[PDB]
């Protein structure tokens, strides 16, 4: 309210963006990449899909076991 | 820092992208009625921000460092065991 | 765009009458004088250890205030909810019904000591 | 029950002879003390009604209403302080005499053991209320107010007189206990439905149902501030006691005969709620909301269900408390503004910080929100009506849909927003008011914490 | 062309786009006349007694209590039993009445002939 | 998906109906049906307080997991081998369900082929 | 949040509305009557009327668009509306 | 001039649009693969991916509007998160929005349907 | 009084791009669309026949309504905004000081002393301003909404208490 403001305004100039609140923001900025990519390296499987899609129209007639196709 | 008012003659249209639209209205045959109060809002101090992905890539080179540190962590875990 | 001598006179006179009014709204040095009240001598000692305001004294008063908040708000509530609970609540039946922990094939019991047999032959589907 | 009645009767010479300015003090103090003696009557032995003599008996149905009336008498007593400070000493003592006689007749009605005595004191309430409304009223239409109230109540009551003397001639007695124990099935004979109508319509008259609800709106508006709460509070519930006791002989004919009035209440409690979104007067607003609540209690009675009876028994007390609660606020704002227009003064919270707080929990109690006894009394009726006829919840949901739309609307258009710039005589709230709504709202939650007492006689 | 705006009783055509409000005849320009005069004089009263230190109390116009009367008591003396009035008054005086009565008695008899032989279930509904 | 395209977009009968699947005898070309071996036991998993939704054949790999989960605190990175056994069992059961679906699918194509070549053979 | 002191909005009006380069600053003044002192009608006012109000964080009344013409009028209305009294 | 809020907003936007390993992965991502898996209403199925697309849309709308790079505001620059307590609270919720997405997803007892295999598309 | 052609077109110009800036957001896009030649308003200043002026008004005013946002720009303090009536909660009329009590009266003493002689000035000014307003009031109910000034020295303007003692826009 009174004089001597911390971000005391130079007219139309950058209001002293403290680089400390910058460097903590970059701590968390590196932490988001941490959580997206060291989790990827730790277990890519979560976003990879484990096991594959066994496309039905590629299999054999024994495990499917149709009664003789000629019959 | 009590009201560091700057000179007005310095913050004019020249150099700023508002000159291009000033050229545009020059094609229209006109002069900008206000095109100077925002010269600061075109200078690199507050204008010219990083891209939206660039904003998303907030220090992603530190993420590339995380690449190596995590890979080496698992590599020395497996190598010595 | 028709500002007659009438209402420019009216308007700037209202302006600086209100300016004088606000200059009289400035509370004098003695204002906003408050009356004497009762301050606690223990908190008086704690405050007198913060006028110098060394970081260790600041931290010490911080943890003392957190300590009195804890004693009045953490274990004071458990002083009487436990008395109500294990002596009055549990004095009446079916008040605190707890879900039975998941008894497991292969776990022994503290009192009887018997163990339920472990799960039978797995398919052994190795990865 | 002489223990509580005799102090009230003999209290009268005290007020009628004490000093010109100690009468207020002495009447107040002795009212609080006879209310203290009254709350000792909350005890109820098993299922037996608390008998006292051949003529006086009480039970769990009665006791909350008795201690209610005893608790109120101080309330309008010290609410009268503002409005009667300028009138003559003898008229002041006469006003206190009217209030005391009214309370005496109420506690006589509620403790009545035989029917016709209950009826005599049932009509004995009009005389003090009529006198209070007509003499100490404020505006002009108070005369037509007294006419409407008196004539409506009588036109209801006389058929009940003929019916009661007929019951005495036929059955052999009018004592409550015997006619409950010697009850017989009221058959579907074409004389029996007129018997039922005579025994019911009287109580229905002073329980304003849809259509026959003009006396309350046209009387409570300009009734004296002390009187208005008394009308809105108790004499709508002595009729409820009347139904509570007379329905023991009206079965099983009540099973299908109640249908016309029954629905006339449910749709009724919507219309008087639907009317309740648009009122030019705040007193009329409270009166119409009251009418909605009594339509609710009416449908509570007519189902003849123990849960319906519990919801009712709670509802008379809850509604009376909240209605008088709001009427006190209406009195206070009117007395400060000397008018009763709805949107005359919005945004009163900017001037009276605690008064609109009082408004806030007053409306909240009007909302019937849990765990307040208003909600529990309503809720028992919800359950009973559902078990009665499934769909009833649709109409009653419309009622628990309109109630808050008008209650909080009254807040936003009285306390919230901003003050109207013309009025400038609104002084700081006097401790008399806020004290009286304190004694009104705090016990409303106190007895909420102990709902067994007011829960009902079928417990 | 550009989508033309039409008036409505709920969403009135905005003042700018009515045709006649830009077609003001000089008769209308005179017709507005000195309504600002009488309005400003009513202000003059209001601000006078408001700024008057001698006055201290509620100040109210006839305008408000005119509407109060005409919304509360003026209804009946000027009310006439027109055919329309009787028609719609009876309409919603016995339509919802008998309609709710009908639906309620319908469901009540539904359960009545569903319980006398035992179709309806009363297994856990003891707390009726 | 191909199944919806064949059924919903194309001939509904030609592809299995989800609300109907399966509608066929279990030994549809599957003589001597040895039903799947009982390794999951209802009493054990009721004792484990399992959800009825997950009380499938794979239950054996679920119950064991809880054992380690009961003995792993404080740790959430433990209990991996048997939980990966459960993951592989959920894989085998998902391929089991979809392969039974494709089994009765090609058997439904067999149904149309069969009723068109043995009944409409005239 | 500043009190927007008379000197604060005073600086505002020597940057805005002294932003006007259509008129050279030598004839520009805080009492400048743009219609004849500068030769441009209230027309070539309204546009910048909309600009300056976008800066101060306030809305000039649409009814008060006319007659609101000189820098002295700007500080006048800003001071009375923003209770610029310090 | 609003860096910390920028990073927080970007990662929150990615989270509500199902960021892997984040809160979004064990969230709408899971629910979407479940609704695609489980027998669900068709129109609901297509609608929920349209919803995910719109969730990306407006989440990046605030991104390319607020932090776009063209200043438009009062001449006195007040955009500044210098309050230490504001930073503390924002980061207190921020760590949860980074960590607590998975600091509860695998710790919980196995409680949902474990559909592991499924069509790649 | 009557809104004239000049006032109508001024309001239309004010509302036209307040609006269009919200259409374009970016200030470069602003400046372009505003300089979509501004002389588009001035290209047809020669409208000596006011009938054609009214017809082009039918085009101008009744083209804005659909070139304008269904959700246009509003300012906080502007009506329909965020802070138009936000601070009315904390504002209190000036007469709410007389009800104060000797404890509070002496606990801000000199403030109430200054209010005392301010209301004394009100006392000495009321009769002067009413006698000044009655003498110069034309018959039939003034003539406009313009309020007469204080023509003398040391006197006060008519009806001056309310617009001065009104609560500040930042009462907190
Ligand atoms: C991109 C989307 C649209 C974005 C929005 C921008 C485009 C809007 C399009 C409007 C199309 C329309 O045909 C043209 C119009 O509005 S014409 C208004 C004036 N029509 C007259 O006939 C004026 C005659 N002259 C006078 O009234 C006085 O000389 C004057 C008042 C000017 C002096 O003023 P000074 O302040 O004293």
């Amino acid at each position: 309210a009174g004089g001597g403001v911390h971000i005391e305004p130079r007219y139309r100039q950058f209001p002293q963006l403290t680089r400390s609140q910058l460097i903590q923001a970059e701590f968390f900025s590196a932490t988001m990449w941490f959580w997206i990519l060291w989790r990827f390296w730790h277990d890519s499987d979560a976003v990879l899909g484990h096991f594959p899609y066994p496309d039905p129209s590629q299999w054999t007639d024994e495990e499917l076991g149709i009664l003789p196709d000629d019959e | 820092s009590k009201m560091e008012l700057p000179d007005y003659k310095q913050w004019k249209i020249e150099g700023t992208p508002l000159e291009t639209v000033q050229e545009k209205l020059a094609a229209r045959g006109l002069r900008d009625p206000w095109g100077r109060n925002e010269a600061w809002r075109y200078s690199g101090g507050f204008a010219n921000n990083v891209s939206f992905v660039g904003a998303l890539l907030k220090g992603f080179k530190w993420g590339f460092a995380a690449f190596v540190v995590a890979v080496g962590a698992e590599y020395y875990l497996e190598s010595q065991n | 765009s028709g500002y007659t001598p009438d209402e420019k006179l009216r308007l700037q006179q209202l302006r600086e009458l209100r300016r004088r009014w606000l200059k009289d709204q400035e509370l004098s040095p003695r204002e906003p004088v408050l009356p004497p009240r009762r301050v606690w001598p223990m908190e008086q000692f704690w405050n007198k250890f913060l006028q110098d305001g060394a970081p260790w004294k600041n931290v010490i008063y911080k943890t003392y205030r957190h300590s009195i908040f804890a004693v009045t708000h953490v274990l004071i509530p458990v002083w009487i909810i436990h008395y109500y609970l294990k002596y009055h609540v549990t004095a009446k039946p079916y008040t605190v019904v707890e879900r039975k922990p998941r008894i497991f094939p292969g776990d022994t019991i503290l009192e009887t000591g018997e163990v339920i047999p472990l799960m039978k032959e797995f398919p052994d589907q190795h990865h | 029950m002489l223990k509580i009645i005799i102090p009230t009767t003999m209290l009268l010479p005290m007020t009628w002879m004490s000093k010109h300015n100690m009468i207020w003090i002495n009447a107040t103090v002795h009212s609080l003390l006879i209310s203290l003696i009254s709350l000792s009557l909350l005890n109820q032995l098993g299922e037996n009604s608390l008998n006292f003599s051949l003529t006086f008996f009480s039970d769990s149905l009665s006791a909350p209403l008795l201690v209610l009336t005893t608790w109120l008498l101080p309330l309008m007593l010290m609410a009268s302080q503002s409005h009667l400070s300028k009138e003559t000493t003898t008229r002041k003592k006469l006003y206190i005499t009217m209030l005391i006689l009214l309370q005496l007749f109420l506690i006589m009605t509620f403790t009545a053991t035989e029917l016709i005595l209950f009826y005599i004191l049932f009509e004995a309430t009009l005389v003090p209320t009529l006198i209070i409304i007509t003499r100490w009223g404020n505006q002009t239409e108070r005369l037509n107010a007294g006419l409407y109230f008196l004539f409506y109540t009588l036109a209801g009551s006389l058929p009940l007189l003929v019916a009661l003397v007929y019951i005495q001639n036929t059955t052999g007695s009018l004592n409550f206990l015997i006619i409950h124990y010697w009850s017989h099935p009221l058959s579907n004979s074409w004389s029996n439905i007129f018997m039922w109508l005579a025994c019911i319509m009287a109580f229905m008259v002073k329980m304003p149902l849809y259509g026959l609800h003009l006396w309350l709106p046209k009387a409570h508006v300009e009734a004296p501030i002390a009187g208005s709460m008394v009308l809105a509070a108790v004499l709508l519930k002595l009729g409820g006691y009347g139904m509570m006791r007379i329905t023991t002989i009206l079965n099983p004919l009540t099973n299908y005969m109640a249908y016309p009035f029954l629905m006339l209440s449910m749709w009724g409690m919507i219309m008087t709620s639907s009317i309740c979104l648009r009122q030019t007067d705040l007193k009329s607003l409270i009166a119409y909301s009251s009418v909605s609540h009594m339509a609710l209690v009416i449908v509570a009675i007519m189902i003849q269900t123990p849960w319906s009876f519990m919801g009712a028994t709670a509802l008379m007390i809850a509604h009376g408390l909240t209605s008088s609660m709001l009427f006190c606020l209406a009195n206070t704002n009117y007395e400060r503004v000397h008018s009763r227009t709805m949107i005359l003064a919005r945004g009163l919270q900017t001037l009276l910080p605690l008064m609109a707080t009082w408004w806030l929990m007053a409306s909240l109690t009007n909302l019937a929100l849990p765990p307040s006894i208003n909600l529990i009394g309503e809720l028992f009726i919800i359950t009973a009506s559902f078990s009665w006829s499934n769909i009833t919840i649709i109409l009653m949901g419309m009622n628990m849909m309109i109630t808050a739309l008008y209650s909080l609307y009254m807040l936003i258009t009285t306390q919230r927003g901003k003050y109207t710039h013309h009025i400038n005589n609104i002084k700081a709230s006097f401790t008399r008011e806020n004290a009286l709504m304190a004694l009104h709202i705090l016990p409303l939650l106190l007895l909420t914490l102990n709902p067994k007492m007011i829960l009902g006689p079928l417990y | 062309s550009f989508p033309k705006y039409k008036p409505s009783r709920l969403a009135t055509l905005p003042a700018t786009l009515d045709p006649a409000e830009y077609d003001i005849s000089p008769e209308t320009r005179k017709a507005q006349a000195e309504r600002l005069a009488i309005r400003s004089r009513l202000k003059r009263e209001y601000l006078l007694q408001y700024n008057d230190p001698n006055r201290l109390g509620v100040i109210e116009d006839p305008a408000l209590i005119r509407w109060t009367y005409a919304r509360s008591a003026n209804i009946y003396p000027n009310f006439r039993p027109t055919p329309k009035t009787s028609l719609l008054g009876a309409l919603f005086g016995i339509g919802p009445l008998f309609f709710w009565y009908y639906v309620f008695k319908t469901d009540r008899d539904k359960k009545e002939k569903l319980i006398q032989e035992g179709k309806l279930d009363q297994t856990f509904n003891i707390s009726y | 998906g191909a199944h919806l395209a064949r059924r919903y977009l194309g001939d509904a009968s030609k592809e299995p109906d989800p609300l109907r699947m399966p509608t066929f005898p279990p030994d549809y070309g599957f003589p001597e049906r040895k039903e799947r071996e009982m390794v999951a036991t209802q009493q054990e998993m009721n004792d484990a307080q399992l959800m009825l939704q997950q009380r499938d054949y794979c239950a054996h790999y679920l119950i064991q997991l809880l054992k380690c989960k009961r003995d792993s605190f404080p740790n959430f990175l433990a209990c991996k081998h048997e939980q990966h056994d459960w993951d592989y069992c959920e894989h085998l059961d998902y391929v089991k369900r979809m392969k039974e679906f494709e089994r009765e699918r090609r058997l439904l194509q067999r149904k149309k082929r069969r009723e068109q070549r043995e009944a409409e053979m005239a | 949040a500043p009190p927007l002191t008379l000197e604060a909005i005073k600086d505002r009006v020597l940057y805005v509305l002294k932003l006007y380069d259509k008129i050279d600053p030598e004839k520009l003044s805080v009492n400048s009557h743009f219609m004849k002192d500068l030769g441009l009608d209230s027309l070539d006012q309204v546009e910048i009327i909309m600009a300056m109000e976008d800066e101060f964080g306030f809305e000039i009344p649409d009814i008060d668009a006319e007659k609101l013409m000189c820098p002295q009028e700007i500080v006048d209305y800003i001071a009375d509306k923003k209770d610029v009294y310090e | 001039a609003m860096p910390f809020t920028t990073t927080a907003l970007i990662i929150g936007s990615l989270a509500l649009t199902g960021m892997p390993y984040l809160t979004g992965f064990y969230s709408k991502d899971l629910i979407i693969e479940a609704v695609n898996m489980s027998y669900t209403n068709a129109w609901a199925l297509l609608m929920t991916l349209i919803a995910t697309s719109l969730t990306a849309a407006y989440s990046t709308r605030i991104i390319f509007f607020a932090f776009l790079g063209k200043p438009r505001f009062p001449p006195l620059v007040l955009i500044n998160e210098n309050n230490p307590l504001l930073i503390n609270s924002i980061k207190r919720l921020l760590i949860g929005s980074i960590f607590a997405g998975f600091i509860i997803s695998n710790n919980i007892p196995p409680m949902t349907v474990p559909n592991t295999t499924m069509p790649l598309y | 009084a009557y809104l004239t052609h000049q006032q109508k077109v001024l309001r239309l110009y004010k509302r036209a791009l307040r609006h269009l800036e919200s259409w374009c957001v970016h200030r470069d896009k602003y400046r372009y669309f505003a300089c979509l030649m501004r002389a588009r308003f001035d290209e047809h200043k020669n409208e000596k026949d006011m009938v054609k002026a009214t017809q082009l008004l039918r085009q101008a005013e009744e083209e804005f309504w659909y070139g304008q946002h269904p959700q246009p720009y509003i300012f906080p303090e502007s009506p329909g905004g965020t802070s138009y009536e936000r601070y009315e909660c904390y504002k209190v009329p000036e007469w709410c000081l007389d009800d104060w009590h000797p404890s509070e009266k002496a606990m801000y003493p000199d403030y109430f002393a200054k209010r005392e002689q301010w209301k004394r000035l009100r006392r000495e000014s009321w009769e002067r301003e009413v006698k000044q307003l009655q003498e110069e009031t034309p018959p039939g109910g003034p003539r406009t909404e313009a309020l007469p000034p204080a023509r003398k020295e040391g006197d006060l303007p008519p009806l001056w208490w309310h617009i001065v003692t009104r609560p500040r826009e930042r009462p907190m």
